[PDB]
């Protein structure tokens, strides 16, 4: 059974970035990606 | 963005009276038009700010050792020794820039609806982007965070300026004191050199100003005998009575519909201003502009973002 | 060529079930047609008149007494159409300053390759497609995403024979043994060389300078033939 239900949003994940004082993070691959964006003229 | 309004047009023209209310129908679907021209405005509102500040897909969090090869965000940085984790900046931007006629516009239909997002998420939001912009440069707006020492990404900059990187790790020191003395001067120079920061009174003061002036015009008689409209319910037949209360009607009508149209422009104005500040946050935030003066003068190096009541405030860090 | 084509063939499915935008073209219509609606409703309206039927008033009074009628019919609906070309006027400019953002992202996405970001697309941009929508303009945008990002040690120079060296163009990365220089958006290890870096002054100022050897192919195949001119000449002597 569902039912209407109140929250509080979520902003998006918490990711704590792996900062340090001699590391690097390089990508290996990549993806290409097709957006699509609706303009109104 | 800017406050969001809502108008009950039976309350303000024809205020808890049967008579005036059914007088009000004859004129058509003026009063919708007004609700939804508002409802839009409000929208348009929590749009604005959405698509300024959410433009982080993860919460980046700053990790706990905050060295960054010399460099001091701590006035930028979010405080965990408060309710709303708002940096110093920020705060000092919040108390500088304020928000009885609260009661009086409240109390003839005219409403404040509270934005989507609280102050604590736009600040949450903001801390996002900078800890982004200070742990990984610009790739956490092209996809992944990918962590970068910052003096090596500060190297990158100087590389996107024309400045070889051996300048920049010869010169490190004296960057990072440079940069320091710049972000402390600049929690002076933010509310004591003025220029801007009026901005943002001028939105509040043109809002609140527009509410007065909307609920000051039902003191007007508009011809008619009084403005009151008991006073005229009380004192007259209803035939006698029906064209004192046209009257009102029709001044309050058109009270009405010039507070909503000045609304609209408004609007308008403080769309095409959310919208350079998105473009804003997006190509000197998350990225490194070759655009000349759109992230402040000299070359452009790099800009954090800091939320204010109804704005945002951008530090432009350039070479000069 | 097969993630560009797995994309835009997704693209067909993912433009009206995501939803998202194209719901502002409708948007736009729903507005112009509502507006037009109003107008044409608010003809039946008497705004205090007997009638909001111009011929029955005409049919049921005389000149004299027309008029008032005729009036308050003339006042409200020329209200009407005052308050419908001020929302025409206001939705015309919110219309052209999106029609100036389009003819802007077609000159800067489409005719050529932007370096602004997110100004066509997230993502590094490659190129844009145009497509014809009713009332609007709908852009591919082709991006390049970084996808598999791997941990590496990093140093902002290197130290060799009391030279500080600097990536000519790259990043200085090692996997924990080893040191190589890569491109500083996709990894593609190559040994430190006199071609890959720069020298600029000693390993007293750099900050987070390391020793690692900068192979001068050169001298490598200078002193490897006079190794051979070494035992020539000692073998013609003895
Ligand atoms: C980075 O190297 C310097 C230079 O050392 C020289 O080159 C090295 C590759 C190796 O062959 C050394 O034997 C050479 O001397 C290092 O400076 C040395 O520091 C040690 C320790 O204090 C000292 O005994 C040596 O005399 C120094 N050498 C010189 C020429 O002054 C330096 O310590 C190295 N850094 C790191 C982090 O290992
Ligand atoms: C990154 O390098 C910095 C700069 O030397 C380190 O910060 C120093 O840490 C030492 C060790 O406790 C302290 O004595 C110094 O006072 C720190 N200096 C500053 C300016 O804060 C930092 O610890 C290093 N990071 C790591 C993970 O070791
Ligand atoms: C880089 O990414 C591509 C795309 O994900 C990888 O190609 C995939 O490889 C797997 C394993 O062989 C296959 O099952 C998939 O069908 C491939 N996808 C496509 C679109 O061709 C590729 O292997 C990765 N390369 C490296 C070096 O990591
Ligand atoms: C960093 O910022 C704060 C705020 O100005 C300052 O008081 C503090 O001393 C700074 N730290 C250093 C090491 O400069
Ligand atoms: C790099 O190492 C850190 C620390 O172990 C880890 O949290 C992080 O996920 C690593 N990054 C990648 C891309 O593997
Ligand atoms: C680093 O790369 C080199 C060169 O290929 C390789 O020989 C070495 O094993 C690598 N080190 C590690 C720890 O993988």
């Amino acid at each position: 059974s569902q039912s209407i239900i109140a929250y509080t949003m979520s902003l998006g994940a918490e990711n704590s970035v792996a900062y340090s004082n001699n590391s690097i993070a390089i990508p290996t691959n990549f993806t290409i990606s097709v957006t699509t964006e609706i303009l109104p003229v | 963005s800017m406050t969001k309004t809502s108008v009950d047009c039976t309350m303000y023209i024809c205020g808890d009276s049967t008579e005036c209310s059914n007088l009000l129908l004859q004129y058509g679907s003026f009063c919708t038009q007004l609700k939804r021209a508002l409802t839009g405005i409000a929208v348009e509102q929590d749009k604005n700010t959405q698509e300024v500040f959410a433009q982080v897909k993860q919460i980046y969090k700053t990790p706990p050792i905050k060295y960054f090869g010399g460099f001091n965000f701590s006035q930028i940085l979010p405080d965990p020794s408060k309710p709303s984790k708002r940096s110093f900046i920020e705060d000092l931007l919040f108390n500088k820039v304020t928000l009885d006629l609260i009661c009086a516009q409240k109390f003839n239909g005219l409403t404040v609806l509270p934005p989507l997002l609280t102050d604590e998420m736009i600040a949450q939001y903001t801390s996002a982007l900078l800890a982004g912009t200070i742990t990984s440069g610009w790739t956490f707006g092209a996809g992944a965070a990918l962590q970068i020492p910052f003096a090596m990404q500060m190297a990158y900059r100087f590389n996107g300026i024309g400045v070889t990187q051996n300048v920049l790790y010869e010169n490190q020191k004296l960057i990072a004191n440079q940069f320091n003395s710049a972000i402390g001067k600049i929690q002076d120079s933010l509310f004591s050199t003025a220029s801007a920061l009026g901005k943002l009174q001028d939105v509040v003061n043109h809002n609140a100003q527009a509410l007065n002036t909307l609920v000051k015009q039902l003191s007007s008689k508009f011809g008619a005998i009084s403005s009151v409209l008991n006073d005229i319910l009380s004192r007259l037949d209803p035939p006698e009575a029906e064209v004192q209360i046209d009257r009102l009607i029709t001044g309050r009508l058109q009270s009405l519909q010039t507070y909503v149209t000045q609304q609209l422009i408004r609007a308008a104005e403080i769309r095409a201003s959310a919208n350079l500040a998105a473009t804003k946050m997006s190509e000197c935030v998350l990225g490194q502009s070759k655009r000349v003066d759109f992230c402040g003068k000299g070359y452009h190096l790099m800009s954090f973002p800091q939320s204010a009541p109804h704005g945002v405030v951008f530090l432009h860090v350039t070479y000069v | 060529a097969n993630q560009f084509n797995s994309a835009i063939g997704k693209i067909q499915d993912s433009l009206f079930s995501t939803a998202s935008a194209l719901g502002k073209l409708q948007d736009v219509v729903n507005h112009n047609a509502q507006a037009l609606n109003t107008l044409v409703k608010q003809l039946s309206s008497k705004f205090g008149a007997i009638s909001s039927v111009l011929n029955d008033i005409l049919s049921r009074l005389d000149p004299p007494e027309a008029e008032v009628q005729i009036d308050r019919l003339i006042t409200g609906r020329l209200q009407s159409l005052q308050t419908y070309v001020t929302q025409q006027l206001i939705r015309a400019a919110e219309i052209r300053a999106s029609a100036n953002l389009a003819a802007t992202k077609m000159s800067e996405c489409v005719l050529g390759q932007s370096k602004r970001v997110d100004f066509c697309g997230k993502g590094y941009h490659l190129m844009s497609f145009p497509q014809s929508a009713p009332h609007g303009v709908v852009f591919l945008h082709v991006t390049y995403v970084p996808a598999q990002e791997k941990n590496f040690t990093t140093a902002p120079a290197i130290c060799h024979d009391g030279k500080a060296h600097f990536p000519r163009e790259g990043v200085f990365v090692s996997n924990g043994t080893h040191w190589f220089v890569t491109q500083r958006n996709f990894y593609e290890p190559q040994i430190i060389t006199t071609d890959n870096t720069f020298v600029s002054g000693n390993c007293d100022v750099v900050i987070g300078i390391v020793n690692n050897t900068v192979y001068d192919p050169l001298q490598l195949e200078l002193d490897s033939f006079k190794e051979e001119l070494d035992k020539y000449f000692k073998n013609h002597t003895s």
